């Protein structure tokens, strides 16, 4: 078992930033990628940002060079920097871990709203 | 164990598949030497057509056919486990793009060394370079690097795949890879080394199914 802890979520204006973290704990030895999914309003979830084990970088469409990850593998912590935001950004950010074998981790959901 | 493996074994495999939702069924055939680290394959896409690049499957689609020189033949965990065989799982990650998670037995039944594989794919892209077929058909040479795992009496393997795209450039894939014994018995938990992989795709110009050959030349170093 490992546990994702999230923080970092809340109200931004459009043009502005945010950061989400996410901490992971228990196993892991066995976490291969960290990162972050969104679900917008009447969407299907869409990955964001993920950070593999290797330190390889991947980023589904929201990204668009505004969105940067990093990892302190020392305090087993991966962040999420959201700036230049736009209304559509408007979702629940869920930090998520997996590992080799079928079945991923995932955190509890964030809250992220953009608006004046 | 790897007394098996002394001459010719001919080599079944099964996968079934989900990619973002697109279920598919893959099966072949053909036949592998590990004395000249040589396989053999050909596959069949049997529902149809493939929802995604043979080349992204070429890793999925039996690494107990190696040759390890006599000095490193203490270190070849995939002949040891036989013939109760394997579970070969992975997770691989496209870079900017969708990822593969797989589960394979692989094992000997009767004579035939089979792979049996279970497929899932999610978060492609419907306009990227795996979903949109902008891969080259072709293969480059790669290490793979082999670590024990005594703890759960396996190995772990980790490297990257660089897949040519038909723009000039490059699109890695991250291989996370982890091998279990099925059998009760003791295997071969290695020291670290690499298998050297060469591989080679063409088509059966009289195959009107859509298809793949494989070749696939590995040897162990290190
Ligand atoms: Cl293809
Ligand atoms: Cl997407
Ligand atoms: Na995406
Ligand atoms: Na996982």
């Amino acid at each position: 078992d490992v546990q994702l802890v999230e923080s970092g979520g809340g109200l931004v204006q459009p043009g502005g930033s945010l950061r989400l973290s996410c901490a992971a704990s228990g196993e892991i030895a066995s976490i291969i990628a960290i990162g972050w999914y969104r679900q917008a309003p009447g969407k299907q979830r869409e990955s964001v940002a993920l950070i593999t084990r290797s330190g390889m970088i991947t980023y589904g469409d929201s990204a668009q060079g505004r969105f940067t990850i990093s990892r302190d593998d020392a305090k087993n912590t991966v962040y999420l920097h959201m700036d230049d935001l736009v209304p559509e950004d408007t979702a629940v950010y869920y930090c998520n871990a997996k590992k080799v074998s079928f079945g991923d981790y995932w955190g509890q959901g964030t809250q992220v709203t953009v608006s004046g | 164990g790897e007394e098996l493996f002394t001459g010719v074994v001919p080599i079944l495999v099964e996968l079934d598949g989900d990619v973002n939702g697109h279920k598919f069924s893959v099966s072949g055939e053909g036949e592998g030497d590990a004395t000249y680290g040589k396989l053999t394959l050909k596959f069949i896409c049997t529902t149809g057509k493939l929802p995604v690049p043979w080349p992204t499957l070429v890793t999925t689609f039996v690494q107990c056919f190696a040759r390890y020189p006599d000095h490193m033949k203490q270190h070849d965990f995939f002949k040891s486990a036989m013939p109760e065989g394997y579970v070969q799982e992975r997770t691989i990650f496209f870079k900017d793009d969708g990822n593969y998670k797989t589960r394979a037995e692989v094992k000997f039944e009767g004579d035939t060394l089979v792979n049996r594989i279970e497929l899932k794919g999610i978060d492609f892209k419907e306009d990227g370079n795996i979903l949109g077929h902008k891969l080259e058909y072709n293969y480059n040479s790669h290490n793979v690097y082999i670590m024990a795992d005594k703890q759960k009496n396996g190995i772990k393997v980790n490297f990257k795949i660089r897949h040519n795209i038909e723009d000039g450039s490059v699109h890695l894939a991250d291989h996370y890879q982890q091998n279990t014994p099925i059998g009760d018995g003791p295997v071969l938990l290695p020291d670290n080394h690499y298998l050297s992989t060469q591989s080679a795709l063409s088509k059966d110009p009289n195959e009107k199914r859509d298809h793949m050959v494989l070749l696939e030349f590995v040897t162990a170093a290190g």
